[PDB]
């Protein structure tokens, strides 16, 4: 995240934190994610398309910090990875960029709610908020994008939506953006996701409810003038949810 | 490599 604000997990309880397992023994952290069940993650099929094996991965909740642990935080295994079929990569503008990840700890169980772990609701079909709404984002993602390590500390800022029409101008990023895509940014352009945050939460307040609207998906830089975050659209991705959730 | 979209791949 760059600008924006330090947070602990209370303010984001769902935010689920996954690293990889590397052979010699290494761990490091992957990519962002939200618990939307107690058994059942849901993130960016980018962060794990290059290794697809689920044994690579540990998820925490109720974690707050990047490499310390946090008093109450829950370890998990991924029993299921699942990677959205049609998943596509052009130059950087990923298409259906989603993926599950079903979680399953040593002794068998799943996500237990509590101050620091909890759910987010997902929204309705074809249901987003109008354009120029406020929303938030969370992640360990960079600081800076000449930064070379990532915070310690979860972080988290405010963007405010933008319309495809917006979007799709030649001067922000053509046909890059389709519909199944949301983009976002500050109107100063001075906050904004950054790599590290792939496959967090955008959540925006929707009827009086905080709902998952958007995946950290991909951008041109960070932060940088006419170039939003871009964000997979999860409303339009219900029946492909409720399917997958079921494996 | 240094943005969004290549986290954790086989190039970077």
């Amino acid at each position: 995240i760059i600008g924006g604000e330090f947070t602990t997990i209370e303010n984001q309880p769902w935010f689920a934190a996954i690293y990889r397992r590397h052979r010699g023994g290494s761990v490091t952290y992957v990519c962002g994610g939200s618990l939307i069940s107690p058994c059942w993650v849901i993130s960016a099929t980018h962060c794990f398309i290059d290794y697809p094996k689920k044994e690579d991965y540990i998820v925490y909740l109720g974690r707050s910090r990047l490499n310390s642990n946090t008093q109450g935080e829950m370890k998990f295994e991924v029993e299921n990875l699942i990677l959205h079929k049609d998943y596509s990569a052009d130059t950087l503008a990923h298409h259906n960029d989603i993926a599950l990840l079903k979680i399953r700890s040593k002794e068998g169980r799943c996500a237990q709610p509590s101050r620091t772990i909890q759910t987010i609701a997902l929204p309705s079909m074809y249901n987003d908020p109008q354009f120029g709404t406020s929303c938030e984002i969370t992640g360990f993602g960079k600081e800076q994008s000449t930064d070379y390590l990532y915070p310690e500390q979860l972080k988290m800022t405010v963007v405010k939506l933008i319309s495809h029409r917006e979007c799709q101008q030649p001067h922000y990023y053509g046909s890059e953006v389709t519909t199944k895509m949301l983009c976002a940014a500050d109107p100063q352009w001075k906050t904004d996701s950054c790599q590290g945050d792939s496959g967090g939460p955008l959540v925006c307040s929707l009827q009086g409810r905080m709902t998952l609207t958007g995946i950290v998906s991909w951008g041109r830089g960070c932060a940088l003038k006419d170039k939003p975050g871009v964000y997979t659209r999860v409303s339009h991705f219900l029946p492909w949810i409720r399917s997958h959730t079921k494996e | 490599c240094s943005a969004r979209g290549l986290e954790n791949h086989r190039m970077c």
